[PDB]
Parts: C-alpha cells; sequence; structure tokens
RNA sequence: CUCCUGCUUAUG
RNA sequence: AGCAGUAGCAAGGAG
C-alpha cells in the first residue's frame, strides 16, 4: 500500500533538479526536517531595503495628472462598415407574403425607380471610377431581370478578391536558385492618426428622436401579478417608450436585418456572388414600412475558421455632399435628385469595399443586447435612490431628477447640461451601442485604464489623499493603447475634459 | 454643443457608473497565424529574469541546465523583476506561518489530502479540459488522451488492472524504466520508439494562444499540459486545496466578502492613539515567469515532513517534472518575395536552418534561446505557465502576508491568485515607506514581483480585488458575459428553459435587479424566436411554419395554452423562472394537442425538461472525407459495445461501473447468473438453456481464439 | 426470452475480429472512458450553428416508417417534409414538425407524465397557492449557506440514493451489504410495490426517485428565516435594495 | 504571366 | 484593392 515505485531514471531525475546548495534529495529532505528559523531573517530583509531607491508618490504635493497626448497627425477617417447621420432610404407599405430579402430587393426595383439612377464615369474623388461604374451597371442589370448572382466579369473579378492569395509552399520542395526569389519576412505594426471632429454630431443625431415610429422588434408583455413585477414592466414600458423612437433604433435594425441577411447568405451559398439589400421595417402612421438604405454584395466567402475575411462591396444612398476627411475611404458619385418635401435636391450615390467576418457577424446580428446594460445602470441609480430615502419613491423621482451630461464647446468651466433620467437613458444606448461596434484591442486596454483613473477621481471627490507609486510607466501604457480607433481617441480627449471639470472643485490636476 | 458621458461620476459613486466603463458587448479579441513568438517571448523573458549564468551540465537530456534558485547575481536594477528565490527566507515563512495556527496544522491538512488521496478512482482524471496527446502529437479531450495512453500501456508490456490512482502513478513510472514502448500511427500501423525519446515526449506541454481574454492589449501565451502530468498535479491541487480551504486570509474557493469586513472592523478594532490605517490594491506582474517549481518542491517537502512514507514520495514528482518541462514552440513562421506573391511555410523543426530569413525582433529572441532548443521543442526549467498549480501560490501569498518583524506598525489583507489588497497600520508617512518598503523587500526576497503602475492606495475602503470595487459602504458586483444567456443551441425544448435557469442562477449570484432580468427575459425569447423560425399567431409573419400554424388554429379551443415552439405567447414571468413552459401550460392544453404533442410514438424522438420536441441534427459531410474515417469508425465500435454492455446490466449509468477483470466475462458470467436464477424460477426448458449454452460457449471459443 | 435475444447479440458480436482486442482488454471500469470518445473539440458556438441548421430546407434526421404510417409527403402548398437521401433515416423539416402537432394521432399519456414529474408540478401547486404584498425598499444582504433546497420529507444525503436506487431497481449486482441497509429496507419494501409493473424505463425511474428523496442543498446568498419552502423563491423575494414579504400561511 | 475545376432556396 | 494588427485571410493545381 504505502510504497510508490521507486523507479530507476526518476530518482536520477529528482536528484539533478534540486537547488544548487544541495548535492541529493536526500541531503534536502534530511534539511528541510530538521529546519529551525534565525533572526538573520531581518538582516536579509533590512539588506533589500537599503539597495532599494522608490519613494511614493502623493498628490496633494505633486499633482502631475497631466491630461493624454492625443496624436496631433492626421484625422481619424470614418470606418464604420455603413452610414449612420447620412442615410437615404425609399418607404413603401409592407407586403406580408413577399417578406424574403431578395422580394425585398426586386420590390424596390420597381418602387425606387432605377432607371434614373444614371451615374457618370467620372466620380468626384476616390481611387477607382471605371470598376465601380460597371459593377454598378451589371447589378442594376442584374437586379432587372430578378436573379441575384453575377456572371463572372473583370469587374468583380477585381473587386470582390478572386485570384488575389499567396501561392502556400511547404517545405518539402523549394528548388533554390543563386540570388534569385529571395524571401523573408517583416512586420510594420499599425497606422496612428488624430483626434475626431465629426464624432460630436454622430453622438447628437444618434440620440435625437427622428415621423417613423417602432424600429426594434421587441416581444410581448408577460402577465404581472401584485408583486413587483407591476415595477419591471413599468420599467420595461418607460425605457422601451424612450428606445425605439431613436435613430440608434434605425441604426441596430440596420445591422439585425442586413447582416442576417448576409450571415444566412453566408450559410447556404459559398462560391457565388450574392446581391443583398440594406434595409430596416418600421411603423409608419401605424402601416407597417420597410426602407432600402443601400446594396451589399457578397465575395465568395469560404468560412473555414472563425476568421475568413471575405469581401462586402456597399452602395449607399446619400443625400449630402462628400467631405475628403471625414468621408475617405469611399468613392463618392452622383446618382441624380430627389423630390423632398418640407425642393428637390440631389442625390450622391456613395461606393466602398470593406470586410465582414464569421465571429464578426454573431456579435454584430445579435445586437439587441445593448438594452441590458442600460436599464442595469439607470435602476442601479433608482434603486440605490429609494434604498438611501427608503419609501417607494420612483414616479415621482424619474421626472424631478437631473443628470449633468453635455458641457458646451467655447467654455467648459462649471457649464453643464442637467437633462433628464430617460434623456440619460437614450445618451447609455447611444454609448452602449458605439461599444457594440468599435470594440477592438485598443478600446479594451483604454478601458481597463480608465477604470484606474477613475478610481482616483473617486478618491478626489472624498479628500483620501490617494498616492501612486510610478506616474512614467502607467502613461506610457496609457498612451501606448491609443493609435488609431476613433472612440479610443474621442473618449480620450473627453476623459481630458473630465478632468478639466473635476478640475474646478477637487485639487489633484492640472490645466 | 459638446457630449461628454464620463459626467454621472460627479455626484454618484463608482459602485454605479462602473459597469458603464467594461466593452463587454462588443467581440471579444481574437489572435492569428503562429503562436511562436508570444512563446519564444515567455522562455526567452523567462531566462532574463533568473538573475545569473550559473550552468549545470545534465546526463539525463542533451541540453544544458541553468538554476534557479540561491545563485543571484544582484544587478542595480532591483526594480526590474527577478525570478530568483531564497530557500532559507520563505522556510523561515513557513516556520513562522506554522506557528501562528496551531502545532501540527501540516500533518494535520496533509492526512486529510491522504485521506482523500487513497479514494479516488482515476476517471476524476476525465472529468478536465483538452489535453495533449503525444501519440498523434495533437490536442484531444480528457478521455481520448487517457485511452490512448492506456492503449499503449497494454499494446507495449502486459495489460492495465489498475482501477486506482497511485497504481496508475505507479505505471507511468514503471513505462519511465522501460527501454522500449509502442504505440500506433497512421491504415494503423504499430510503431515503436526508444527510451530517451520517451522521457521527452512526456515532459512535452504544448503551447497555443489565448484566444478571447478581455483586458489586454498584447496577447499572451497559454499552455496544456500532457497526460502524465494531470494525476500527479491533482494530487497536489488537493493537499494545497485543503490547505486553502483551511487558512483565512484567502479568497479562492468562495466567501471573499465577509472576509474583508471582519478583517477591516477587527483591524479597525486595533488601534492606538495616533496609528491609522492604509489600504493599497496591487497586482502582481509577470507572475508566471516568477514561480519557480524548485521552490515547491522545497516547500513541498517542508509540508509533508511528517505525513507517511507514501505522501512524502508522491508529492515530489510533479514538482520534478516541472524542473525539466519542454515546450512547444508553436508552428513556424512564413516567408515571402519582393512581389508578395509566393510566400512558403518554415515550421518548428527547421527553423535552425533557416535561420538567416528573421527579422530584427525574431533574431533577436532566437539567439538568446538557442543553446536550450532541442529539435522541435525547448527546455524551460523554472516556468510556471497558466494551467498548473494555482492554490498553491495563493499559499506563498499567505506567507508573504503573515510576516513579523520583531513602533506596533504592521500589515495584512487579502490574497487570489495575482491580485492582492494589503492593509497598512502605522503612525507617519516615512513610517509608512519603511514599512511598505518591507513589503515590498519580503515580496521581492521570495520571488514576488509587485507592479508599480498599477498599485495605489487610500486611508479608508476604497480599493479593488477580482474586479469588485468596494467602496466606502457599498459593493459593485461582477460585470457578467452577455453571451452566457444564449450557448445552449440543442433543442426547441432545452433553449428557453436553459435560458430561464441562466437568468436565475446570474439572478441568485450577481446582483440582477429585476427589469434587466425580465428585459433578458424578452430579449432571449426575441431571439429564441428568430432562432427557430416559430412566431405568435397574431402575428402577421406567414413563412413556411406559419401557414400551418394560421391555418390549423380554428382546431384549439383555448388559444393561450400553445407552446412558444408551436406559436403560443409568453407566460413565464419573474416569479415563474424555476418552473418550465411545459409544466406551466400543461393544465390549459386542449386534450387532442396535449396527447398529440407528447406522444412517445413519434418520428423524431424515437430511433432538464421534458422531451417532446427533441430532435437531432444532420451530421457534416467533411467528416468521412479526410484520412480520419477511421476514428469514426473506432468511435462506431466503442459506441457498439456500450450499448451491449448497457444491454447487460440494466442499471449501469446510475452508479459507476467498477472492478478489474474484464467486461466481457462479467457479461458472461452474468449471462448464467440470470440464466440460473431466471431458470430455477422461470425459464425451464433444455432447447432454450442448452442453446443459450452453446451461443454462450461458442461465443467463448470464438473470442479466445 | 430476454437472454436469447441477448445471446443472440453477443454471439453476433464476437463475429468481429478486430472487435474482440477491445473487449476482455479494458476493464469493467473502463467503460466511462470507453462513454466518451468526442473527438470534436469544444462545439465551441452551438447557437450560431444551430441558426445555421434551422435556416436550410432539411436540418432533421427523422424516423421513416412512423412517419410513412402517418404523415404526408408535402402539405397544401409546396411546403416539402421529406427527402429520399441517406440505415433508413430521413431528412425531413420542422414544418413536420407542428404538422405532427396539429394534424397527428394522439395517445392519452397524462397519467404517466403527470407521474413522472411529481417534482415539477409540486412546485407549480406550490407557487399557486401563495400570496404576496407591498415591497419595502431598504439595505439587505446576509452572508452564503449551505441550504437545502426543496421540501422533500425523507431527507437523504446523496449516498443513500445511488445505493438506493442499486436495491430497489437492480439487485443482482447492486452493492455489499452495509449497516444503512434495514429501515430503509423496510423503505424498499414499500418502494417495490409501486415500481413493479410500469411501462416506465429504468433509467426514467432511477431519475423520478432520485428527485424525491434529495433535498438539493446548494451554496447560496440568503436572508431572514432558512425554510426550505422559501428557498426555491429566493430570487424572488428580495434583491439587494428591495425585498417583498407577505406570505400569511 | 499563361492554362484546367462545384451542389446546398434562406421568410423578426 | 480590402479587412486586420505584431500575422494571417483574401480558391486549388501545372508550367
Amino acid at each position: 500500500e504505502l510504497e510508490m515505485y521507486k523507479s530507476k531514471l526518476f530518482i536520477a531525475m529528482r536528484d539533478e533538479s534540486v537547488p544548487l546548495p544541495y548535492i541529493n534529495y536526500e541531503h534536502l529532505r534530511t534539511r528541510c526536517e530538521t529546519f529551525k528559523r534565525n533572526q538573520a531573517e531581518c538582516e536579509a530583509k533590512v539588506a533589500d531595503v537599503a539597495s532599494r531607491l522608490k519613494i511614493k508618490l502623493e498628490h496633494l504635493e505633486e499633482n502631475k495628472l497631466r491630461p493624454l497626448e492625443i496624436p496631433k497627425e492626421k484625422e481619424a477617417p470614418y470606418t464604420h462598415k455603413f452610414l449612420m447621420k447620412d442615410a437615404w432610404f425609399f418607404a413603401k407599405p409592407h407586403d406580408s407574403e413577399r417578406a424574403q430579402p431578395q422580394q425585398i430587393l426586386y420590390d424596390f426595383f420597381e418602387a425606387a425607380n432605377m432607371g434614373f439612377m444614371t451615374t457618370s464615369p467620372k466620380p468626384i474623388f476616390g481611387k477607382q471610377g471605371l470598376m465601380y461604374h460597371s459593377l454598378w451597371g451589371q447589378t442594376k442589370r442584374a437586379i432587372k431581370d430578378k436573379r441575384n448572382e453575377l456572371e463572372p466579369s473583370e469587374q468583380r473579378d477585381f473587386l470582390c478578391g478572386i485570384g488575389r492569395a499567396s501561392k502556400k509552399i511547404q517545405e518539402d520542395k523549394w528548388q533554390e536558385s543563386r540570388e534569385e526569389e529571395f524571401k523573408q519576412e517583416e512586420t510594420k505594426g499599425a497606422a496612428k492618426r488624430g483626434f475626431p471632429t465629426w464624432f460630436n454630431e454622430e453622438w447628437l443625431w444618434a440620440m435625437r428622436d427622428s415621423k417613423i415610429g417602432d424600429w426594434i422588434p421587441m416581444a410581448e408583455m408577460p402577465p404581472c401579478k401584485n408583486e413587483m413585477e407591476d415595477y419591471a414592466k413599468k420599467m420595461c414600458e418607460e425605457l422601451e417608450s424612450k428606445i425605439q423612437g431613436t435613430n440608434c433604433a434605425r441604426e441596430m435594425s440596420k445591422l439585425i436585418h442586413t447582416i442576417g441577411s448576409l450571415h444566412t447568405e453566408c450559410r447556404n451559398f459559398p462560391g457565388k456572388v450574392k446581391i443583398v439589400p440594406i434595409y430596416c421595417r418600421g411603423t409608419l402612421r401605424g402601416e407597417s414600412t420597410d426602407c432600402l438604405f443601400g446594396i451589399a454584395i457578397k465575395g465568395k466567402s469560404h468560412l473555414n475558421k472563425d476568421d475568413g475575411m471575405y469581401t462586402v462591396v456597399t452602395f449607399e444612398f446619400s443625400t449630402e455632399e462628400p467631405n475628403p476627411s471625414k468621408h475617405e475611404k469611399y468613392t463618392v458619385f452622383e446618382a441624380g435628385t430627389v423630390p423632398v418635401e418640407a425642393k428637390e435636391k440631389k442625390l450622391f450615390l456613395y461606393c466602398r469595399t470593406t470586410g465582414m467576418s464569421k465571429l464578426k457577424n454573431d456579435w454584430f446580428s445579435k445586437c439587441r443586447r445593448c438594452l441590458i446594460p442600460t436599464m442595469e445602470t439607470v435602476e442601479q441609480i433608482v434603486l440605490k435612490e429609494c434604498a438611501l430615502k427608503e419609501e417607494n419613491r420612483v414616479s415621482e423621482m424619474l421626472e424631478n431628477k437631473r443628470a449633468w451630461i453635455a458641457h458646451e464647446n467655447g467654455e467648459n468651466l462649471t457649464r453643464l447640461v442637467s437633462t433628464k433620467l430617460k434623456d440619460l437613458c437614450r445618451m447609455l444606448i447611444v454609448t452602449q451601442f458605439y461599444y457594440c461596434i468599435y470594440n477592438d484591442n485598443q478600446l479594451e486596454g483604454f478601458c481597463n485604464e480608465q477604470k484606474k483613473f477613475l478610481m482616483f477621481l473617486q478618491a478626489d471627490k472624498d479628500s483620501k489623499s490617494a498616492f501612486t507609486f510610478n506616474q512614467k510607466g502607467l502613461y506610457e501604457k496609457i498612451e501606448e493603447c491609443i493609435v488609431s480607433n476613433p472612440l479610443c481617441i474621442f473618449l480620450a480627449d473627453r476623459l481630458n475634459k473630465l478632468f478639466l471639470v473635476a478640475k474646478s472643485n477637487g485639487a489633484k490636476y492640472f490645466e | 454643443m459638446e457630449i461628454n458621458p464620463y459626467l454621472l461620476m460627479l455626484n454618484n459613486d463608482i459602485t454605479s457608473m462602473i459597469s458603464l466603463t467594461y466593452p463587454y458587448t462588443g467581440a471579444p479579441p481574437m489572435s492569428h497565424g503562429t503562436s511562436t513568438k508570444y512563446s519564444m517571448e515567455t522562455v526567452s523573458r523567462t531566462y532574463s529574469y533568473s538573475r545569473t549564468k550559473k550552468e549545470v551540465p545534465s546526463g539525463i537530456f542533451p541540453i544544458e541546465r541553468r538554476k534557479f534558485c540561491n545563485t543571484i547575481e544582484d544587478k542595480e536594477n532591483l526594480e526590474k523583476p527577478n525570478g530568483n528565490v531564497d530557500i532559507n527566507f520563505m522556510l523561515s515563512l513557513a516556520e513562522m506561518l506554522e506557528e501562528k495556527m496551531g502545532k501540527g496544522f501540516f500533518k494535520f491538512c496533509a492526512n486529510e489530502a491522504e485521506a482523500e488521496i487513497l479514494k479516488m478512482h482515476f476517471s476524476k482524471l476525465t472529468e478536465g479540459r483538452q489535453t495533449y496527446d503525444w501519440t498523434s502529437e495533437r490536442n484531444m479531450p480528457a478521455a481520448t488522451a487517457l485511452q490512448l495512453t492506456v492503449d499503449a500501456i497494454q499494446e507495449t508490456q502486459g495489460t492495465f488492472k489498475g482501477t486506482t490512482m497511485v497504481e496508475y502513478c505507479n505505471k507511468i513510472l514503471e513505462m519511465m524504466d522501460w527501454p522500449e514502448v509502442k504505440f500506433k500511427k497512421v491504415t494503423l500501423m504499430i510503431t515503436k520508439i526508444g527510451r530517451e525519446e520517451f522521457i521527452k515526449r512526456i515532459c512535452t506541454i504544448n503551447t497555443m494562444a489565448k484566444d478571447g481574454e478581455r483586458g489586454k492589449y498584447k496577447r499572451r501565451a497559454i499552455a496544456t499540459p500532457g497526460m502524465g502530468i494531470r494525476p500527479f498535479s491533482k494530487i497536489v491541487e488537493t493537499l494545497a486545496q485543503k490547505i486553502c480551504e483551511r487558512l483565512a486570509e484567502s479568497g479562492l474557493p468562495v466567501e471573499k466578502k465577509a472576509k474583508l469586513k471582519t478583517t477591516v472592523s477587527s483591524t479597525n478594532s486595533k488601534l492606538q492613539e495616533g496609528q491609522f490605517m492604509v489600504n493599497i490594491t496591487g497586482d502582481n506582474s509577470k507572475w508566471n515567469e516568477c514561480q519557480q517549481p524548485e521552490a515547491y518542491l522545497a516547500m513541498l517537502a517542508y509540508i509533508t515532513k511528517d505525513s507517511s512514507n507514501l505522501m512524502k514520495d508522491l508529492c515530489s514528482v510533479a514538482p520534478t517534472l516541472f524542473c525539466n518541462k519542454y515546450v512547444k514552440m508553436g508552428q513556424g513562421f512564413r516567408a515571402k518575395n519582393k512581389r508578395k506573391t509566393k510566400e512558403i511555410v518554415i515550421p518548428a523543426k527547421k527553423m535552425k536552418e533557416r535561420k538567416e530569413l528573421m527579422n530584427a525582433e525574431w533574431r533577436d529572441l532566437f539567439e538568446t534561446i538557442e543553446p536550450y532548443m532541442d529539435g522541435e521543442c525547448c527546455f524551460l526549467g523554472g516556468g510556471m505557465l497558466m494551467g498548473m498549480f494555482n492554490m498553491l501560490s495563493t499559499v506563498f501569498g499567505v506567507m508573504t502576508l503573515n510576516y513579523r518583524e520583531e513602533r506596533n506598525c504592521y500589515w495584512t489583507g487579502l490574497q487570489s491568485s495575482d491580485d492582492f489588497v494589503l492593509f497598512c497600520i502605522s503612525r507617519t508617512w516615512p513610517e509608512m515607506e519603511m514599512t511598505i518598503l518591507k513589503f515590498i523587500a519580503v515580496c521581492k526576497l521570495m520571488g514576488i514581483n509587485m507592479s508599480l503602475e498599477k498599485s495605489y492606495g487610500c486611508l479608508p475602503e476604497l480599493f479593488e480585488f477580482t474586479s469588485m470595487f468596494f467602496s466606502g459602504d457599498f459593493v459593485s458586483n461582477i460585470a457578467l458575459e452577455l453571451p452566457a444567456f444564449t450557448t445552449a443551441g440543442m433543442n426547441e425544448g432545452t433553449d428557453f428553459t436553459a435560458a430561464m435557469s441562466v437568468i436565475r442562477t446570474n439572478m441568485i449570484n450577481n446582483g440582477l435587479s429585476p427589469g434587466t432580468a425580465l428585459m433578458a427575459l424578452r430579449i432571449c425569447l426575441q431571439e429564441f424566436r428568430a432562432t427557430y423560425r416559430v412566431h405568435p399567431y397574431d402575428s402577421g409573419v406567414k413563412n413556411h411554419r406559419m401557414k400551418i400554424i394560421r391555418k390549423f388554429i380554428e382546431t384549439i379551443e383555448n388559444k393561450d395554452g400553445l407552446l412558444i415552439s408551436d406559436g403560443g405567447k409568453l407566460m413565464n414571468n419573474i416569479s415563474s423562472l424555476h418552473i418550465p413552459e411545459e409544466i406551466l401550460k400543461e393544465d390549459l392544453m386542449d386534450p387532442s394537442y396535449r396527447n398529440r404533442v407528447f406522444n412517445p410514438r413519434n418520428p423524431f424522438t424515437q430511433f432538464a425538461v421534458v422531451s417532446t420536441h427533441s430532435f437531432r441534427t444532420r451530421s457534416n459531410r467533411t467528416l468521412l472525407n479526410t484520412d480520419m474515417r477511421a476514428m469514426a469508425l473506432e468511435e462506431k465500435r466503442y459506441q457498439v459495445v456500450c450499448n451491449m454492455y448497457r444491454s447487460v446490466f440494466e442499471s449501469a449509468d446510475v452508479n459507476t461501473p467498477i472492478g478489474s477483470m474484464s467486461m466481457g466475462e462479467a457479461i458472461e458470467a452474468k449471462i448464467l447468473d440470470r440464466a440460473r436464477t431466471q431458470f430455477e424460477n422461470g425459464i425451464i426448458g433444455g432447447e432454450e438453456y442448452s442453446e443459450i449454452k452453446r451461443l454462450i460457449e461458442d461465443a467463448k471459443r470464438q473470442r479466445l481464439s | 426470452s430476454l437472454l436469447l435475444t441477448l445471446a443472440k447479440e453477443y454471439a453476433n458480436l464476437t463475429k468481429d475480429k478486430k472487435s474482440c482486442k477491445l473487449l476482455s482488454q479494458g476493464t469493467v471500469s473502463s467503460y466511462t472512458t470507453f462513454k466518451k470518445w468526442t473527438t470534436s473539440r469544444k462545439e465551441k458556438n452551438p447557437s450560431l450553428r444551430m441558426r445555421w441548421a434551422m435556416g436550410s430546407k432539411f436540418p432533421i434526421m427523422a424516423n421513416r416508417e412512423i412517419l410513412e404510417e402517418a404523415g404526408i409527403p408535402e402539405q397544401w402548398e409546396g411546403i416539402d417534409l421529406w427527402s429520399k437521401k441517406d440505415l433508413g433515416m430521413v431528412l425531413a423539416s420542422p414544418a413536420a414538425i407542428t404538422y405532427w402537432n396539429f394534424c397527428g394521432p394522439g395517445v392519452d399519456n397524462s397519467s404517466v407524465i403527470k407521474d413522472v414529474y411529481k417534482a415539477k408540478f409540486m412546485k407549480k401547486e406550490r407557487w399557486r397557492e401563495t400570496l404576496w404584498g407591498p415591497m419595502n425598499f431598504e439595505l439587505v444582504g446576509k452572508q452564503r449557506r449551505v441550504v437545502e433546497t426543496q421540501p422533500v420529507e425523507i431527507k437523504l444525503n446523496q449516498k443513500e440514493i445511488k445505493e438506493l436506487t442499486m436495491w430497489v431497481l437492480f439487485e443482482d449486482e447492486a452493492n455489499l451489504a452495509s449497516k444503512f441497509i434495514q429501515e430503509n429496507f423496510s423503505l424498499v419494501l414499500s418502494l417495490r410495490e409501486l415500481y413493479k409493473g410500469k411501462a416506465v424505463n429504468k433509467d426514467v425511474a432511477a431519475f423520478m426517485i432520485a428527485h424525491q428523496f434529495s433535498p438539493e442543498k446548494r451554496f447560496l446568498p440568503t436572508f431572514g428565516p432558512i425554510r426550505p419552502e422559501r428557498m426555491e423563491l429566493l430570487h424572488c423575494l428580495g434583491g439587494d435594495f428591495w425585498k417583498i414579504e407577505a406570505v400569511t400561511a
């Protein structure tokens, strides 16, 4: 029972891997069974204390919390896959039998008249004009003949990548040549950009109420007892009645319907180029209608792993003039004129080649799960409020309570806009959605470090005299993970202005 | 007008405005390509922290060995992290530890651990995550790797009749004494292998890239061990698991919220007229390259000093297997020409020969790892990678947090895997410099590097511990993963009830205020409906499954009794999350509908909630077209034999079928025993008993030959 | 006559050549590591593959002879329910599931289902006959306890339950006889007059015994009284900032 | 740079 | 071209 198999190579394995002042494991076992401590320990401790050179850094005396270094270089472009604020949509009442995306596309080919959709072969700006002109003409006659499958031409052979891949050669034959095919590898990193100025007006557009009503497909209400189910039902109904009308709900409906359509098209048809609408569905005067924002084209996805990065071509409908700073990656053409009753303004078609991926479909197609953190946060506010006042005061608390947001541009010092708590929940669904799009590595590292500085600001609010051990490497990491994400650079700038507004009262910061 | 979302924190706390700063709704970061540079960064970064040059030659392995204990060359840069441990210091902290609580502490906890080792069956090895199968050199689940290892044993020399932990470990060491080991390759040929190659192969650890971790800009290499390292690690994690359960300044098994209240109130009840308390939140960085296993050999030789003779030798093998581990170096890199058209692949084998095709960083990392490389692997002897001893380093944390220097100024706190909260009590601020520099001194001596960038402190409770920000009175909750709401995906009946189960367990454990739970219930309802294409009857949806429901709705009398999988509305609520949908609805169904749904004679289910929609999807098509078709033949044989042994023993899925004789012999003796019992109170017929006897005897002669 | 059937199957499986090196080479315990040969890695995206499964035309594997006994090849407008592609198992559409649910045969089985699931219908009957009141809106909170959460009336401790299901269903390979038997063997004499002749399979019986005798004890945050009747109502009775209790009986 | 090769009907 | 970020995807084969 009490015998382990004393082998031969393992006993030469244990005796070799002992510490250096020891010969064998027997010597270490007899020394460790006969160990008694001493007080030369504190001499080794203090002899380790003397050769240190480390001082703590206070904050009431050396308040060096400088604002962050936003890179002063070229402005960060608009890199979201679709258009948010510059969108234009064609409407019709919805047919119940004609509901599949190909049926919606053909019914809007007769509904939105593509016969007048005349494009010049010379664009306003961009890179490639002839491929997009021939591509738009070919897909326009392809939608005309009521089949979504592009015949092989050089336009689709150039845009959605066919034959553009490296020849992966294994190391079994290599056929060496003297000073010919000199092969090696080389890495770069990522390009660095500057501060976006367009993100503010898209935030303020994203929370402004659009007259089309309900945009998000929620579900029905369960029955309620005489419990707190009245409370949960009430909070769901008020918050639901606020978030259905905003423009963020329109863009979430666009992502759900469009990426659901492209997703099932990625399942059913590999290797074949499809034509997929970019649309929504919402209630206009009670009539359930659907819209149409653009035309997306798949690029023969063979999704082996969770990566794969297939090519999506987007033709977009816009009714505002372009900009070579924001709309930098586009290939803006001109489409025509639109009668807009308040007289007949212009119509511009945008062109952009981009990519999606198989893991970056499921986190987009299920983007209805952004109403979960919002109601959690608002309910933490209200339930902490009644939990501190110990009385059922919710219905008047949702009306007589302010929330400071949105300081102005020319001045910042103690000049804030107090809004109601449900307009705060408008801003919360905007910011959770903006997390739902722009999540990369850089937003992750920036969110950890802003949790640290948020702990410093909470320490500043209550006069606790916090301290830090090294401020050099801290800003080397926060200035390390700010390169090119628009949301990361924006929230860095807004973190600096938070430091200004908190600097107007508490004393740990700079100008 | 500008807009700023952070201004809510001007008149709130960080107990409410802290879920706003988690990016948990977006995509997690993935890795791409090979994972060689991360492993080379881990090994070379391990050797750069060793602070030494003292090499010892080896007689076993054909590579050199660099030592990691008591051999320090003290540079001036002491704030840069070290990987060198003084053993007399940490044993002095162990002797200082066990005199705090009890006298026979390690004898008691070690005897409880030895009480649980002897009553353990080795099927507990199959209740784990993925492992490394060295027969095919792949990553496999635990059952497949265990069965291929036992297959190599029973094919190599003799058979296996162990059925215990200790006899399987003794079988492994007997495999280390074997001069030649045979296994099977791929079309199932049988190959052999020598002695030292088996030693090089049992101590091989596979590295890959950690995919989907929220919170890093740079990627990290995670490592998974083989099979012959797992049960010894189960031994040590049971021992150190009992030690951590017995201690009172740790937080791994879990309450993690009451202990901090008792130490804040108790150490705030221990103040003089001028002393005070300052807490410091830390984050011990480079934790997986600064725990050497030789110190675990010293302390693991110290804990079991008076336990047994078996336990004293059985808890001193996994440190010795961690002192000479190899590391798989990923799968190489790729080269390309100037035109970026043809791109050859160089694996980890030929990386020595094609060394002149690398970058500046690849050559700088590769020239400092060169005298430690084998053909495919690397030699590491001091690393403690992820997926290993986790509840043993926390004991070092309790040992650093129970140091006694002899004023009356001291510290306490709480420890996790690499997260601590330290409370200091002193009188003046230069004395705070003295005591805090003593804590960084004792951690720096023992081998624990505190990071200076991710550390702070205040006077009262305003600290951080495993992402729960404790303010002056209140507690923020753990920010949960959203995709845990929908990961069932197997049935139209085991999805919505599973989602109610996950909403129940997140409501009880985490905070999850009620309207959030009703919202998440209703959203998971909508994703269920949109996934399985079933919509309510009053909706306007007309697809291939709502045409039947819209046509046949006249037959149902009571309309609010239909299933959600069949076009009914929602009837579960917050106060009904513990009852499934069917069992809530069966008091109102029409009897033709209820007797029609629940019929066990159905074409789908024939071949925890009620099985009435439970169907099986079809399999793939690329599973029978590669060279691994015969593996599906092998699992077909295993399912056939398991169906036969399930057909013999009528109650086998309830109790674990222990035993060490054979399977078919228990079949034959069982059929003869029930043939005798059902013979004498039953059968009685010569053709039936003689025919069953004839089939058993002829099957026995056919099996034995 | 079951022993002739099992003898024919056992004599059939020894006719295979390479299968004789499988059994009588492993162990009785090895059944557990013969049960699991799941060579797929994790099935790491089940809902993604299930949405890709339900998007096709024929995702389901279904039995043939029952569906050709009672089903129809196609519904009234082009809705396909059948294939002829390949054992004789036929792919089909979930429109056959809802069509079986609306125009299919019916067998009266309400007593069996209302006898297997006695625990969950007991939860429903205890759920319906309660009454609530106002909320309180106060701070609340208490530590983690080990709480039995089910109103059983026997209270076994997860060791006489596996042993009890050995000594009730199938005693031919049950267990060594302990001292935990005698009074529980009077209960065995009670139980064998129940599970003697039923259409319930032995795995379903082994399920249904284990949920009327086992008080499910878990490690949960509780507050107030710790009665096991109000512990499935744990999540409803109070949160962290609110509390509701007005139960008279 | 030149030349040879494919099925999967998708409905918030 | 493009996605993407410390390395990959953007069909496969022959010359």
